[PDB]
C-alpha cells in the first residue's frame, strides 16, 4: 500500500491537474503493476483486471469506464517531460530505435522486442524512477531478465553493476563491495542498478545484510571508524557540491541515505529456501516462459537473413498451426516459423510427458530455441553454399564440354574419325546426364530448407534422450513437416547428412564405437554453439574426445581438483581444449565462459572470471562431462549447454545387437543397407570427384584427344559408375523393404539380447559380487556370434537363428552362474526362461 | 537539366569521400567513421527520384554500402594488438605497402576488404592472442617486482617468515601457466621471456622449499 501510494504520488506530483478519469487510471496502472505482475497464471491476471474494473465501478460510480480505462495502460516520460499515459504504438517504435541503438555502443548480439519485453522493459523503467525502487525478476533461467535490466538501465543511464562470483567467496569481500557501491551512489549522486542472480545470492548471509538496506535504504554497522570519516568528509563535500550548508554529521549520514534512497536500485533475479522478507521488501515481476507469439517473432526475426522462399508453395489444407495468430494465406517463411514453434512446444509435451511417466526429464528454455535458430542458420547457410558451389562447377564443365564438343568437330573436319564419332556420343551422353544431375540439383534446392530445419531441431534439442526418445520427437518433427507441405527427403540419415566418409573414419581411428548412438553423438560434439555436457558413464566418450583434440593439447581437470580454476585460467588465457569431468558438482564461475561474456577494451577481449579480468583466447573451447546417469543440474546449467548423452538403453543395445546380427549372419543385407546410407551423398561425391580428374585430364588438349582416341575409356568407366549409382536409385525402395524383412526376422534375437543384458546388470540387486560389465556381454554375444562351434556346417539362415537363439542363453547362463553362488543358479535361470518365453512366439 | 544536378550530386559525394579518406588512421574513430557514413547515406537517400536513376548514383550507392560493410573491420583494424608485427604480416600477405606512421584512412579503403578478410581476421585472432601473453606476462612482472615475505617476530629474536603456503601456490601457479603457455600455438616470439621467468621462479621454488624446511628445523631444534 505504501509503495502504491508513493507511486500514485510520483506519477502525480509534476502534473498539473487531471479530471477523475486520469485519476482512475494512473490508480489502475500503479494497481495492476503492483499486483498484477506478481501473478503467474494468466486468467488469475484476466479475474484481477475485472476486479480492479468493478471496485473503480463501485467506488468511483457515474465515471466513464472507456476513457480512463482501456486494455493497454501504458505510462512513461519517455515521449514527453511528465510522466504522462502514452499510446502503445509510438512506444513500441521508440523502443525498437533505442533496442537499434543498444545494439551498437554495447555488447552486440541480436535481440527481439515483443509485446512481453515491451511491458517488462517499462515495468523496470518504473521501478528506477520510483525512489527506493527494487524489484525481484522471476521466471525461468536464460529468458532475458539479465539482458532486459540491463538494457533498460542503460536506456536510463544507470551505471549497471553487478557483484562477481568467485570460488570460496568472502563475505568481507560483499561488504567492500557495498561500501564501494553506497559511497558511490549516496556521496557521488550516481545513478546505479544493482543486479544479482542465483549465482551470488546462494549466501543468505548477504541477503539478511541487503534487507536492511531493502527496508531503510542504509546499512547500519557498516560505515564505522576511518571509513565512516572518510565517508563523511566525501559526503561533506557532496553536501557543498550540491548547495547544502549541511555539515553536521549524523544529519549528512541521513542525508547521504536520502540520497541512497533516491539514487539506489537493486534488482534481483531467481527461478521459482528464499525468506518472504526479501520477497514483500521489493516488488516482484513474474517473467514466466515465452509465449507462442514471442518464439515466432523470434523465429521470424532471425530467419529473416535467409531464403526460405517457394513461389509455388501450395498452402495445406486443415494446417496444423500452433501460433493462434498465423496471417491466413500463410507463406513458405511463416510456415517454416510455425514449424519451429511447433518443434519448440513438442520439446515441453515431450518433457512433460516424461515427467508425469516418472522417468528423469531436463528443462527446456528459450535459450534452447535461440540455439535452435542460430544452428538452422549455420546449417542453411552451409548447405545453400556448398550446393550452389556444386552448382557452378556442374555449369563450368558443360560449357568446358562444349567447348571440346567443338573442339572434336573441328578435328573431325580434317577410321579414326569413327572412333571420333562414337567420342562425340559419349560427350553428349556425359552433356544429358549433367542435365539430368542439374534437374535433381533443383530438386535438392527445394527440399534444403525442410533437410536443414529437421538437422538442425535434431542437433539443438535432441541430444539427452535416448535412441527411442530421438526417434520419437524426429518422426513427430518430420510428419508435422509433410502436414504442412515442407519439402524434404522422405528418408533422411542425419548420421550420414551432417558429416561424411573421412570425419567418420577419423572417428573411427579415435577411441569411438561405430554405433548409430555414438555417431549421432560425435555429430554433436562437432556442431555446437553451447558447449556440450558430456554424459556416459563408461568412459569411451571422454576418451575419445581426448583423441580427437590430441594435436590441440586437450587437457584433463576435475571439479574435485583444488587446481580446477587455475587450469581453467591457463587453458583460457592459451586456448587450448579443456576436459572437465565431474560436473555433478558444478562451480558457478563458469557460468560467464559458457553464457560467453566477452569485453573488448582496446586490443584486449577479456572475460570475468571470479574476480579477475582474464584474456579470452580466440582458439579456446571447454567439453563439460560426468560419469554419473541419475544426476539432476539446475535449469541454468541446462540453458547454458548443449548436452551429449552415451547411456546405453535398451533400444540402443538392440539395435546394436541388430546390427551385429545382420554383419554376422547376412553380409550382403548389411552391405545392401550400406549401399543405401552411401547412396545420399557419398556416392554422388565420389562420381563427383571423378568428374572433377576427367575434367583435369580434358583440360590438356592438344589434339592428343585424338590421338589413340584412348582417354574415352576413363568417360565410359565414369558413365558406367553412374549407370551403377542410378540403379541403385532405381531399387532403392526394393532394398529397403528386403533389409526391413530381414530385420523384422532377426528383431526378436536383439530383443532377447538386451533383455538379458539388463537382467545381467541388474543382477547386482542380490549380491554385491555380481558385478558385470557391458565389455562382458559383448564378450558373450560375440563368442556366441562368431566362435560357436554348433554354426559350423549350416547354411539354413533360420536354423543358424535358432541355434544362435539356444547358444545365447546357454553361454549366458554358464558364464555368469560359474561367477555366482549355487543358491541363485535357479533364480537366474528362472530369469532367463521367463525372458525366453516374453520373447517366442505362440 | 539531372544529367548536370546528378554529375553536380557525384562531384559533392567525390569530395565527401576526399575528405573521409584524408583524416589519416591514426586519427579516425570508427564511431564517428559510422556516423559520417550514416551521414553519407542519407545524402545520398536524399536525392530526388531522378538523380536516383542513374547508374553512377548507383555507383556510390553500393560503394558506400560496402564503406559500411567494412567498417566493422575498420574496428577490428584500430586495436593495440597490433602494434608493428602484425601490420607488417598483413602488409607482406596482402603485397601492398603501408607504414603505419604515414598510414591514412584512405591507404586502408583503397584495397578490397570483400577478399582480404580471411588473411585480417586469422592475423587478428594470431594477435589476440599475442597481447593475452603479453598481459599475461605484464601481470607477472608487476606481481613479482612487489611481492614481500610477510614477516612476524618470533620469541621476540628474530622476524620470521609466516604464509609459506600462500607464496607456494602462487609459485606453482605461475609455473603451471608459463608450462601451459609454452603449448600455446601463439607462443613464438615470448619465448626467452618465458625461459627467463621460469628460470626465476625454479629458483624462488628450490630457494623456499630449502628454506621452509631449514626454518622448522631451526625453530625445532631452538625449542
Ligand atoms: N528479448 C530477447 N530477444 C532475443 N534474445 C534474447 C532476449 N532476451 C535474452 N536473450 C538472449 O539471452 C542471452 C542471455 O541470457 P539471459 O536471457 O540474460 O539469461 P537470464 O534469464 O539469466 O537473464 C543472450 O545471448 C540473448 O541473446
Amino acid at each position: 500500500m505504501t509503495r502504491w501510494v508513493r507511486g500514485i504520488f510520483e506519477a502525480l506530483r509534476p502534473l498539473e491537474t487531471l479530471p477523475v478519469e486520469g485519476l482512475i487510471r494512473i490508480w489502475a496502472h500503479e494497481a495492476l503493476r503492483l499486483f498484477q505482475d506478481r501473478l503467474v497464471e494468466d486468467e488469475e491476471r484476466r479475474w484481477t483486471d475485472e476486479n480492479i474494473d468493478t471496485v473503480a465501478l463501485k467506488h468511483f460510480p457515474n465515471i466513464d469506464r472507456e476513457k480512463a480505462m482501456s486494455r493497454p495502460i501504458l505510462y512513461s516520460n519517455w515521449l514527453s517531460k511528465d510522466y504522462i499515459p502514452v499510446d502503445q504504438e509510438e512506444l513500441r517504435d521508440y523502443v525498437k530505435a533505442r533496442l537499434k541503438v543498444f545494439y551498437e555502443e554495447e555488447l552486440d548480439v541480436p535481440l527481439v522486442l515483443f509485446n512481453e519485453v515491451l511491458d517488462h522493459v517499462l515495468r523496470i523503467d518504473r521501478i528506477f524512477r520510483q525512489p527506493q525502487g527494487h524489484l525481484l525478476l522471476i521466471g525461468v533461467s536464460g529468458a532475458g531478465k539479465t539482458t532486459l535490466s540491463r538494457f533498460v538501465a542503460w536506456m536510463n543511464g544507470l551505471s549497471v553493476y553487478q557483484i562477481k562470483v568467485h570460488r570460496k567467496y568472502t563475505g568481507e569481500d560483499f561488504d567492500e563491495d557495498l561500501r564501494t557501491v553506497l559511497r558511490r551512489s549516496g556521496c557521488k549522486n550516481e545513478k546505479i542498478a544493482f543486479i544479482m542472480d542465483e549465482s551470488n545470492v546462494l549466501d543468505s548471509g548477504f541477503l539478511e545484510r541487503m534487507n536492511t538496506l531493502l527496508a531503510n535504504g542504509e546499512v547500519p554497522g557498516l560505515f564505522e571508524g576511518d571509513e565512516y570519516a572518510t565517508l563523511m568528509t566525501q559526503c561533506k563535500e557532496g553536501a557543498q557540491k550540491e548547495g547544502l550548508m549541511l555539515d553536521s554529521h549524523e544529519e549528512l549520514y541521513k542525508w547521504f541515505t536520502s540520497q541512497v534512497i533516491r539514487n539506489l536500485h537493486v534488482v534481483f533475479t531467481m527461478n521459482p529456501a528464499t525468506s518472504p522478507a526479501l520477497f514483500n521488501r521489493c516488488v516482484l515481476n513474474w517473467f514466466g516462459d515465452w509465449s507462442t507469439e514471442a518464439l515466432y517473432q523470434v523465429g521470424k526475426e532471425f530467419t529473416s537473413k535467409m531464403d526460405l522462399e517457394k513461389p509455388n508453395y501450395i498452402v495445406p489444407d486443415y494446417m496444423p498451426v500452433v501460433y493462434d495468430k498465423l496471417p491466413q494465406p500463410p507463406s513458405h517463411r511463416e510456415a517454416i516459423v510455425n514449424s519451429c514453434v511447433f518443434v519448440h512446444q513438442t520439446l515441453h509435451q515431450a518433457n512433460a510427458r516424461l515427467a508425469k511417466r516418472g522417468g528423469r526429464t531436463m528443462a527446456i528454455t528459450p535459450r534452447h530455441y535461440l540455439d535452435f535458430i542460430n544452428h538452422y542458420a549455420n546449417l542453411f547457410h552451409e548447405k545453400r553454399s556448398e550446393l550452389e558451389e556444386q552448382q557452378m562447377h556442374l555449369n563450368v564443365g558443360l560449357r568446358k564440354i562444349k567447348e571440346t564438343v567443338d573442339q572434336v568437330e573441328e578435328l573431325r573436319r580434317d577410321a579414326k574419325v569413327n572412333r571420333s564419332t562414337a567420342l562425340l556420343k559419349s560427350l553428349s551422353a556425359e552433356r544429358e546426364r549433367w542435365e539430368k544431375t542439374s534437374e535433381t540439383f533443383k530438386n535438392q534446392m527445394s527440399t534444403i530448407a525442410g533437410d536443414c530445419l529437421l538437422s538442425a531441431a535434431f542437433i539443438a534439442y535432441a541430444g539427452y534422450f535416448d535412441q527411442q526418445m530421438r526417434q520419437n520427437l524426429f518422426t513427430t518433427w518430420s510428419h508435422h513437416l509433410q502436414q504442412a507441405n515442407i519439402q524434404f527427403r522422405t528418408d533422411i540419415a542425419r548420421t550420414e547428412y551432417l558429416s561424411n566418409a573421412d570425419e567418420r573414419l577419423r572417428w573411427q581411428a579415435s577411441s569411438l564405437p561405430a554405433d548409430d548412438l555414438c555417431t549421432e553423438n560425435a555429430i554433436m560434439l562437432k556442431r555446437f554453439n553451447r558447449y556440450p555436457l558430456i554424459i556416459d558413464p563408461s568412459g569411451q566418450a571422454t576418451e575419445f574426445i581426448m583423441n580427437e583434440y590430441k594435436d590441440r593439447k586437450i587437457t584433463r581437470t576435475s571439479f574435485l581438483d583444488d587446481a580446477f580454476r587455475k587450469n581453467l585460467e591457463s587453458a583460457l588465457r592459451f586456448g587450448n581444449p579443456l576436459l572437465v569431468q565431474d560436473v555433478e558438482s558444478y562451480d558457478p564461475v563458469l557460468n560467464p565462459v559458457l553464457n560467453r561474456e566477452v569485453r573488448r577494451t582496446g586490443g584486449r577481449v577479456l572475460i570475468t572470471l571470479g574476480d579477475q579480468d582474464i584474456d579470452l583466447s580466440p582458439s579456446f573451447v571447454i567439453f563439460l562431462s560426468t560419469r554419473d546417469p541419475t544426476v539432476e543440474f539446475p535449469p541454468d546449467l541446462c540453458s547454458r549447454v548443449t548436452f551429449v548423452n552415451f547411456t546405453v538403453t535398451r533400444s540402443s543395445l538392440q539395435s546394436q545387437c541388430l546390427n551385429e546380427v545382420l554383419k554376422a549372419e547376412r553380409p550382403d543385407v548389411d552391405e545392401k543397407r550400406s549401399d543405401l546410407l552411401k547412396l545420399q551423398g557419398e556416392f554422388q561425391l565420389r562420381l563427383r570427384q571423378l568428374e572433377k580428374s576427367l575434367l583435369q585430364a580434358l583440360n590438356e588438349v592438344k589434339g592428343r584427344i585424338l590421338d589413340d582416341d584412348t582417354i574415352i575409356t576413363t568417360l565410359e568407366n565414369l558413365k558406367r559408375e553412374a549407370a551403377e549409382v542410378t540403379r541403385k536409385v532405381e531399387e532403392t525402395d526394393i532394398v529397403m523393404q528386403e533389409v526391413e524383412t530381414v530385420s523384422q526376422q532377426y528383431l526378436p534375437l536383439s530383443t532377447a539380447c538386451s533383455s538379458i543384458y539388463f537382467t545381467m546388470e541388474s543382477l547386482k540387486q542380490i549380491h554385491f559380487l555380481y558385478q558385470y560389465s557391458l565389455q562382458f556381454f559383448l564378450d558373450i554375444y560375440h563368442n556366441v556370434l562368431y566362435e560357436n562351434p554348433n554354426l559350423k556346417g549350416v547354411t539354413d539362415h533360420t536354423q543358424r537363428l535358432s541355434i544362435i537363439t539356444k547358444d545365447l542363453f546357454q553361454v549366458a547362463f554358464n558364464r555368469v552362474a560359474r561367477g555366482m553362488l549355487h543358491q541363485d543358479h535357479i533364480t537366474f535361470a528362472m530369469l532367463l526362461a521367463r525372458i525366453k518365453l516374453k520373447g517366442t512366439v505362440g | 537539366q539531372d544529367l548536370k544536378g546528378v554529375w553536380s550530386e557525384l562531384s559533392k559525394v567525390w569530395e565527401q569521400i576526399d575528405q573521409m579518406k584524408e583524416q589519416p588512421w591514426v586519427s579516425v574513430q570508427p564511431r564517428k567513421l559510422r556516423q559520417n557514413l550514416d551521414a553519407l547515406l542519407n545524402q545520398l537517400k536524399s536525392f530526388p527520384a531522378r538523380l536516383r536513376q542513374y547508374a553512377s548514383y548507383e555507383f556510390v550507392q553500393r560503394l558506400l554500402k560496402g564503406y559500411m560493410k567494412i567498417n566493422m573491420l575498420v574496428i577490428e583494424l584500430k586495436s593495440e594488438a597490433l602494434k608493428d608485427r602484425h601490420w607488417k604480416q598483413l602488409m607482406k600477405r596482402l603485397h601492398v605497402n603501408w607504414v603505419v606512421s604515414e598510414l591514412t584512412l584512405g591507404q586502408i579503403w583503397d584495397v578490397d576488404l570483400q577478399k582480404n578478410e580471411a588473411i585480417v581476421k586469422d592475423v587478428l585472432l594470431v594477435a589476440q592472442g599475442e597481447m593475452a601473453l603479453e598481459e599475461f606476462l605484464k601481470q607477472i612482472r608487476e606481481v613479482w617486482n612487489t611481492y614481500e615475505l610477510d614477516l612476524v617476530n618470533y620469541q621476540n629474536k628474530c622476524r620470521l617468515i609466516r604464509g609459506w603456503d600462500d607464496l607456494f601456490n602462487k609459485v606453482k601457479e605461475h609455473i603451471n601457466s608459463v608450462s601451459a603457455m609454452k603449448l600455446s600455438p601463439y607462443y613464438k616470439v615470448f619465448e626467452e621471456d618465458a625461459l627467463s621467468w621460469e628460470d626465476k621462479l625454479n629458483r624462488i621454488m628450490a630457494l623456499f622449499d630449502v628454506w621452509i624446511d631449514v626454518q622448522r628445523r631451526w625453530v625445532y631444534l631452538e625449542g
